[PDB]
RNA sequence: GGCACGUAGCGCAGCCUGGUAGCGCACCGUCAUGGGGUGUCGGGGGUCGGAGGUUCAAAUCCUCUCGUGCCGACCA
RNA sequence: CCCC
RNA sequence: UGAGCCUUGAUGUGUAGGAUAGGUGGGAGGCUUUGAAGUGUGGACGCCAGUCUGCAUGGAGCCGACCUUGAAAUACCACC
């Protein structure tokens, strides 16, 4: 309801709110509720704050919103520093997940201009 | 079609006969048929074409007997809704309250007027057949 | 003075008759065909000649202006 | 509709 | 037989939202038995969504304020 400072995962199950949290995904929520000692069958609207602060303390061990994009940007600045092919391609605003580029990258390369 | 009320008040005035000032303050007892302090409206028909931005009117009336400081403004087509007061407020004083209204307007007569400024003064009642005086 | 034209490259509706730039031709990429066209299918392409005001908002109301027309008027 |  | 015109008849979907509501806008009691609201239906307009009138059965009952609307009710009255 308040975790992470900004995100309100209201009416989300205990681990579903953590999968929907900004920074982590599918298994880290399970890992958090296992390291904290909570089950995942009820929404966030039933667990009191006596444990929500503990969930927020336990998630303070990973990279969070403010450092997530900034570690990504540190890597991207390493790309703008080196000059390698993934810096060249990334410095032209091109799609994001592999190697094939010629015929089918149209969603993230945008529709055809002319 | 109607009750006894509305018909005898329409059969107490004349629209084809444009009444006069001194003739006007005799009939507002026959034009008043409400059980309270009912009002009497005035309409001023004007003689300019207001379709132009330059011809807006705006001012306040210093009432010679109070009601009382009321603002006014003309219409875009040439008929402004004003008021003299009520029907029981000394009908004979209502003519003297008609006096002070219009002499303040010709003093602030706009210079960008086209043709005659005024056209007609309808001293009408809120619950009866109107009266259109020259 | 007096009224009629400006709307995509072109021709126009709408017009210079009130709320939401549309039609046709032109152009680009498909589909249609054994090969083509007409044709259907999408996409760009203009902010209503300019400006200024009325609006709950103009294009569609009003004033000035610009270019082009036509009638008429014009004895430093 | 055009054409081989 | 057009034009101008007094009276009367009668008029101008926006969406919002009780609401075919023009610029104002004075305005809260009209309404009612020189013979109700609902209805019985002939007629009118119609983007027919609704305004709405003749004789009435019913025969004396609704509403302005009362809430959401760029607007309030055209309840009366006002000149177009
Ligand atoms: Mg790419
Ligand atoms: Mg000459
Ligand atoms: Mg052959």
């Amino acid at each position: 309801a308040r975790i992470a400072g900004i995100n309100i995962p209201d009416h989300k199950h205990a681990v579903i709110a953590l999968t929907s949290i900004y920074g982590v995904g599918k298994t880290r929520s399970k890992a958090i509720l296992a390291a904290a000692g909570i089950a995942e069958d009820v929404k966030i609207s039933e667990l009191s704050e006596g444990q929500i602060d503990t969930l927020r303390d336990e998630v303070a061990k990973f990279v969070v919103e403010g450092d997530l994009r900034r570690e990504i940007s540190m890597s991207i600045k390493r790309l703008m520093d080196l000059g390698c092919y993934r810096g060249l391609r990334h410095r032209r605003g091109l799609p994001v997940r592999g190697q094939r580029t010629k015929t089918n990258a149209r969603t993230r390369k945008g529709p055809r201009k002319p | 079609k109607l009750t006894k009320r509305m018909r005898v008040i329409r059969e107490k005035v004349d629209a084809t006969k444009q009444y006069d000032i001194n003739e006007a303050i005799a009939l507002l007892k026959e034009l008043a048929t409400a059980k309270f302090v009912e009002s009497v409206d005035v309409a001023v028909n004007l003689g300019i074409d207001a379709r132009k931005s330059d011809q807006n009117v705006r001012g306040a009336t210093v009432l010679p007997h109070g009601t009382g400081q009321v603002r006014y403004r003309n219409d875009k087509n040439g008929i402004i809704h004003t008021t003299i007061g009520k029907v029981d407020f000394d009908a004979d004083k209502l003519k003297e309250n008609l006096e002070a209204l219009l002499v303040a307007l010709k003093k602030a007569k706009p210079t960008q007027a086209k043709g005659v400024y005024i056209k007609k003064v309808s001293i009408s009642t809120t619950m009866g057949a109107g009266v259109a005086v020259d």
